[PDB]
């Protein structure tokens, strides 16, 4: 029940001009119950419970804002709660607004 | 003789049942939410409606310090205090359950605060 560590990209890309949208998408394991997205601030958190089947083997979550303001730019990670345990979190993501 | 002091050991019972609650809800800092869930309680009475509070101060809590917010808000601090924030490899703990069970602390606190000052006037 070792839980692989997921991981954090941001689409359409790191860096968002401001009034833009972007999505950040947590990957993990398949059969991941909840997935949360993170700032570097550990009590600033978003929780979900939809998760969709990428693969046989993998997992996807997608946190969306549908248009960026200079708040919204830090550092950014997942974790995931799988199998009555919560996962490792993944590496951080820094998303600047221009 | 006996209905005077039932009545006014209900209303000192009442009274001071609730201001160890509001030392409670403060703790919480309920104070910063601008709903005004706070004040609200502390002008209706009505102490131990607490557990309904609880309710709201989850949601609310949710909205203000998601990844999501704008801008950074005093309440969220106190989530660490809760223990919604998982180790690796822990149990999930649900947030409202632990408001829940921060206020039946501070309810049970105020009811047999306010059985003691009850029979204290009679
Ligand atoms: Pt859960």
């Amino acid at each position: 029940t070792d839980l692989p560590r997921p991981s954090i990209s941001a689409e359409p890309g790191t860096v968002i001009p401001l009034g833009s949208h972007v999505t950040f998408v947590c990957r993990g394991p398949v059969g991941v119950q909840t997935f949360r997205l993170e700032r570097e601030r550990n009590y600033l958190y978003s929780d979900t419970e939809d998760v969709s089947q990428t693969s046989p083997s993998e997992s996807e979550a997608r946190f969306r804002i549908d248009s960026v303001n200079a708040g919204n730019a830090g550092l950014f990670r997942c974790i995931y709660y799988k199998s009555r345990k919560w996962s490792e979190q993944s590496d951080y993501l820094e998303l600047v607004v221009k | 003789a006996e209905k005077a002091g039932a009545a006014a050991g209900l209303k000192a019972g009442d009274i001071h049942g609730m201001k160890i609650v509001i030392e409670g809800l403060k703790a919480l800092k309920v104070d910063t939410l601008k709903s005004g869930i706070f004040n609200s309680f502390v002008q209706n009475s009505h102490y131990t409606e607490v557990t309904g509070l609880a309710i709201a101060i989850d949601t609310e809590m949710n909205e203000v310090c998601s990844a999501t917010y704008i801008g950074i808000h005093p309440i969220c601090v106190v989530r660490e205090k809760l223990g919604v924030i998982p180790k690796a490899g822990g149990t999930m703990v649900k947030q409202k359950d632990a408001i829940t069970n921060v206020l039946k602390q501070a309810l049970e606190k105020a009811t047999q605060s306010a059985e003691a000052l009850s029979e204290t006037t009679a």
